[PDB]
């Protein structure tokens, strides 16, 4: 995706401060809590009845590091998100059957987490840059749905 | 829904008559082809044209709508059971209800040349939006 | 936009049967009736209080031929919708201030009109092809918004 | 909104205190930058950072929300006048309300480190969705 040099550096700079493990589990957990219907893909994770139960669930945390880790390696290839996520896109469609709308919801929750985590450092321009990124990633992941 | 909307809906749905189930299957087919992402919710179905599973599901959908029309002045209670079902088990993302509503309008338009006037078109869109709102009211 | 040969021929074939004047006015009229808030861009058209008033308004019909005509010439350039509508995109943003969401609503109303007009000939596969086209045109028109 | 949602909302909005207006302007700025299309509704505003028009509008938006919180058990009536206004004059497309709601949550998240817990986050999202539903209820 095409990002200005300014947006490029802004995203890269903030991400160097991110604890991938923690943020990944935090974002996935808030997804399951704020949009309960997304729990349909995680019946095998166990107890997800309460926020506390969701945030303290070991499977949620493990998966947290997993998806965000892939997301992270994606930031190293902003010039070709489609190509970078082609295989994962095929996987979420043909085998996991995940409605692409979910990628967008997770993208927005991720933004909320970053703002909560960084406070005033997550300025409006920084947010705008990240909104472009998450939208780009969501589209790259939905690209091979058929 | 204004009283006029209620009149247009009943008139249009009456014309549908016994074709309801058949129109419900067509709308589903139209949805699966036009909006492929909606297929993620039916990985267990044979989604080929003329599939028995699609026709059968089409009639259930159609029957529910018919129930909604007959109880338009009290839909939340009339669809209470379906609301619980989509909210707690099926868990279909809300965005998808607008896609099916659109395909249902396309289906009605293609079969009701004389009844699908601009006014009726407007009332049916509001009606399906109200139905969709009821079906997702218990999600959170 | 990339369309299969099958979708290509399906769109082209049906469009040869379209009365641009009539369909354009019909679609624009239904837009104003079904989604009333879109009337905000046509205060200068006069009386739009009732469906009858809207469908029988001369300005609505004139504009009808106008936008659909541009839409029509667009079908002759499916390989480059962005390039074809660049100027109009800049116009709707900088001078007309039209929220891009409106292009999508009009695209769907157009599909309803075609189905109403052609009946059984507007088959599910034909609809799918047109849904791709209108989405492609809507995105091409929103491309230069800033 | 469950009674619990009503408690979380009031607690969170209380903390906002006198900063409401200031948070309302920030959210608007976040919206205009992240979702450029929303600018089509303010061609008459100077939309540069720190603009007086944006700060002023920000406070009006913030004041309305504060009114909604104080009357959460009767929002339709409490926002009746604004509902008429957006439906009959402003005519902002419904999709845009979700964009602002998102930017308002981002704004609260950035300023309320301790209060923005997963639960509160969930209640605030439902609250803004309810507000948006009320503001667009009279569109058709
Ligand atoms: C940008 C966001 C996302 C990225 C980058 C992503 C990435 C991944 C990756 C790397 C895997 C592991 C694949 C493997 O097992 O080899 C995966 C699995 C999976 N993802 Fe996604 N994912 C994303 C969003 C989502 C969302 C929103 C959902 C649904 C709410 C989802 C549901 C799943 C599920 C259910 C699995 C299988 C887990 C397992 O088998 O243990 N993913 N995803
Ligand atoms: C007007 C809107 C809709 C109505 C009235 C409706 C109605 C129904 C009804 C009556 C059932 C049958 C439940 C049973 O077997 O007891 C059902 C099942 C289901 N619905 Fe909904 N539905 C609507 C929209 C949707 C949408 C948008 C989707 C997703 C794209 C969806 C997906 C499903 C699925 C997957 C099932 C279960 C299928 C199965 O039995 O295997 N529904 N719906
Ligand atoms: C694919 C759909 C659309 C196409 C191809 C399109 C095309 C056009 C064209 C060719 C013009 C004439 C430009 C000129 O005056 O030189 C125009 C004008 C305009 N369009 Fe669009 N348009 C589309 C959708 C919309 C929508 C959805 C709205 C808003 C509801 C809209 C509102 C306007 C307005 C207000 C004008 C100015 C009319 C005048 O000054 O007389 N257009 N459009
Ligand atoms: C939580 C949702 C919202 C609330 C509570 C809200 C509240 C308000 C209030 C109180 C006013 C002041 C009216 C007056 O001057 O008397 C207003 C004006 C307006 N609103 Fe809404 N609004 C909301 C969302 C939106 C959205 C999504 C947009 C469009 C992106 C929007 C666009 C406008 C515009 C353009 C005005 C008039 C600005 C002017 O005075 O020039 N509003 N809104």
């Amino acid at each position: 995706m095409h990002l200005t040099p300014e947006e490029k550096s802004a995203v890269t700079a903030l991400w160097g401060k991110v604890n991938v493990d923690e943020v990944g589990g935090e974002a996935l957990g808030r997804l399951l809590v704020v949009y309960p219907w997304t729990q349909r893909f995680f019946e095998s994770f166990g107890d997800l009845s309460t926020p506390d139960a969701v945030m303290g669930n070991p499977k949620v945390k493990a998966h947290g590091k997993k998806w965000l880790g892939a997301f992270s390696d994606g930031l190293a290839h902003l010039d070709n998100l489609k190509g970078t996520f082609a295989t994962l896109s095929e996987l979420h469609c043909d085998k996991l059957h995940v409605d692409p709308e979910n990628f967008r919801l997770l993208g927005n929750v991720l933004v909320c987490v970053l703002a909560h985590h960084f406070g005033k450092e997550f300025t409006p321009p920084v947010q705008a840059a990240y909104q472009k990124v998450v939208a780009g990633v969501a589209n790259a992941l939905a690209h091979k749905y058929h | 829904l204004s009283p006029a909307d209620k009149t247009n809906v009943k008139a249009a749905w009456g014309k549908v008559g016994a074709h309801a189930g058949e129109y419900g299957a067509e709308a589903l087919e139209r949805m699966f082809l036009s909006f492929p992402t909606t297929k993620t919710y039916f990985p267990h179905f044979d989604l080929s044209h003329g599939s028995a599973q699609v026709k059968g599901h089409g009639k259930k959908v159609a029957d529910a709508l018919t129930n909604a029309v007959a109880h338009v002045d009290d839909m939340p209670n009339a669809l209470s059971a379906l609301s619980d079902l989509h909210a707690h088990k099926l868990r279909v993302d809300p965005v998808n209800f607008k896609l099916l509503s659109h395909c249902l309008l396309v289906t009605l338009a293609a079969h009701l040349p004389a009844e699908f006037t601009p006014a009726v078109h407007a009332s049916l869109d509001k009606f399906l939006a109200s139905v969709s709102t009821v079906l997702t009211s218990k999600y959170r």
